[PDB]
């Protein structure tokens, strides 16, 4: 998982 | 005196922290709105999505770390998250009133609150004492975002790969805030000991609140009420 | 005239409906509050979930429906919460303002805010339609109520297993509909044949929601927005 | 999944 993070992430 | 990367990483540090901190607290209202089953979870879920949102901002501004591999980077947010959360919410707690004072009677938090949001007193109470502790010293802004961003940085942390770039980096900025403090802080021969003391004190209450929210966390009438970047962050999925 | 058990069921779902409907609104400001990328879609991601837990309440309610498996109910769930919330929306459409009226200017909702909550005006326009269509049938309250539960019951649903007893049980309900409307609703010989119409019109509007949703849902800034009843129930997880 | 909705029908 950890599409959230992944995305802030830039 | 400090030196020129040295003073880079100060600069960096504090906008980075500037530029994701509001001292008015004006967001607050776009959170789901405080009442005084656990009322204030709603609320309070918000606050810390927010913040987390924050921190990763924060993160992102760290000399260094934007180099690390996508999972570490992950690894580290994941397991210091809620401890960056406790260090910069000191910004907004009062040792006049033992509370975290962001508006009017609304956003004033205070230890009675976080119980409505699922959380004993025996555990609330040390992390008063550790916010009434860091209070008392006086850190200036420089100091602050330091000890933030060593502690974002620290090697031990659970799922982290490449620890010995993890390790060497957070020693770079543990230079810097010992440099600093001697240089530019009158006064704080042992401030730099009783920084890294408040580190180890963090991680207690990391561990404590892991506990607590793993119950929240798997009553479904409970989580439904957290927000995907929380349940995400704090979740275990490896 | 209608019998026992017709009119047993008739109570029973004007009593659930009542129970889980507010016509005052006013539990609205617990929600995050709305702003005119996709700056509605907090407000309305609650807007809904909260309304998904009332679906829910109501079901539970419906004669029958209890009875069924655990996966049964979370497949008609799963399929109709989105219809259910069209036509219980109904009641707070005005033909007067095109708009579904809940409060003062904040919780007036317009076709453009719907769009701030990433819908386009292309599919928003059908669903105007249908509330200006369904509100010109001036359903009865007990009619309203037992088109969502035939709605509700509908064997026709992906995921559904006893789909006889659940085509047996819609049909219970589609009875007391059509003899409700014969004896009691003076000048409705074709509005039985109108509502069954409206169904349909569901349907597509369903399948229109899904597509918008997916698209939504798989980009994560903005599911992170939602809520985890919603990313449950309108999520693919078999 | 579904643990929510599972919750919420008792
Ligand atoms: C956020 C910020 C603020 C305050 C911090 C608070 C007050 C409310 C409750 C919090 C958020 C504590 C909570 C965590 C609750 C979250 C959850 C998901 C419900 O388990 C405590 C857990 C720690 C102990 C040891 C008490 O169990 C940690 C820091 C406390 C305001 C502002 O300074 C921005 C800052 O950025
Ligand atoms: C809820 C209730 C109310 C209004 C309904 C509305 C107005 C805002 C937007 C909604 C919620 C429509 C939306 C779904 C948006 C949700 C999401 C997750 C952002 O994809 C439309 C999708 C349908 C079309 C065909 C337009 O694409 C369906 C019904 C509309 C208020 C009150 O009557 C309670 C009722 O219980």
């Amino acid at each position: 998982k950890h599409k959230i993070l992944h995305r802030l992430l830039q | 005196m400090l030196s020129d990367e040295q003073m880079q990483i100060i600069n960096s540090l504090v906008e980075a922290h500037h530029k994701t901190y509001d001292d008015s607290y004006s967001d607050f209202v776009r959170f789901r709105p405080p009442v005084r089953r656990l009322s204030m979870l709603p609320h309070l879920a918000d606050l810390v999505s927010y913040s987390i949102q924050k921190v990763i901002g924060f993160a992102k501004m760290i000399p260094g770390f934007r180099d690390l591999t996508a999972e570490d980077q992950i690894a580290l947010l994941k397991s210091s998250a809620i401890e960056i959360i406790m260090l910069r919410s000191n910004q907004s707690f009062s040792l006049e009133d033992m509370s975290w004072s962001c508006g009017g009677p609304d956003f004033k938090y205070c230890i009675n609150d976080v119980t409505k949001a699922g959380h004993t007193l025996e555990l609330l109470e040390p992390l008063v004492k550790f916010q009434v502790g860091l209070k008392k010293l006086k850190l200036h802004e420089e100091e602050h975002v330091l000890l933030m961003a060593i502690c974002l940085l620290s090697p031990d942390r659970p799922g982290v790969q490449d620890h010995v770039r993890i390790e060497a980096l957070q020693d770079r900025l543990c230079d810097v805030l010992q440099a600093y403090i001697r240089i530019q802080h009158p006064g704080g021969r042992l401030l730099y000991a009783k920084m890294i003391q408040k580190l180890a004190d963090l991680r207690s209450l990391n561990e404590e609140h892991s506990k607590q929210y793993r119950s929240l966390s798997f009553q479904p009438e409970h989580s439904m009420q957290l927000t995907p970047l929380v349940l995400e962050v704090f979740g275990s999925e490896v």
